[PDB]
């Protein structure tokens, strides 16, 4: 962990991580692909085209 | 000058000015360990990024 951020250098602005972060748990804050699932749930299910739509 | 300190507990307001002190050697090794114990990797670490 140390070594690969020493090659960094360039930690400025916070983590600034050169990956995606393709990994999280759970929160309304980062989003996982689960919120494309999400949406249209909302979208289709309870908001927009609900039943009978 | 104690011995077994592993967590960087190093006692500097114990030693002594006209007894033995033929331990400054012994307190190198000392130092040597506690240094090597905290941080056992140690090739290049300029990954302070002070800012």
């Amino acid at each position: 962990t140390f070594k690969i951020m020493s090659e960094k250098l360039k930690f400025t602005g916070d983590a600034m991580d050169v990956g995606g972060l393709m990994i999280k748990n759970v929160t309304p804050g980062t989003g996982d692909k689960d919120v494309v699932t999400k949406g249209q749930m909302e979208a289709f299910m309870k908001n927009w085209m609900e039943n009978k739509l | 000058e104690t011995n077994a300190v592993v967590i960087t507990d190093l006692n500097p307001l114990y030693p002594r000015d006209r007894d033995y002190i033929y331990e400054g050697a012994a307190q190198i090794r000392l130092i040597k360990q506690t240094l090597q114990n905290t941080f056992p990797n140690v090739t290049e670490p300029v990954d302070i990024d002070s800012d």
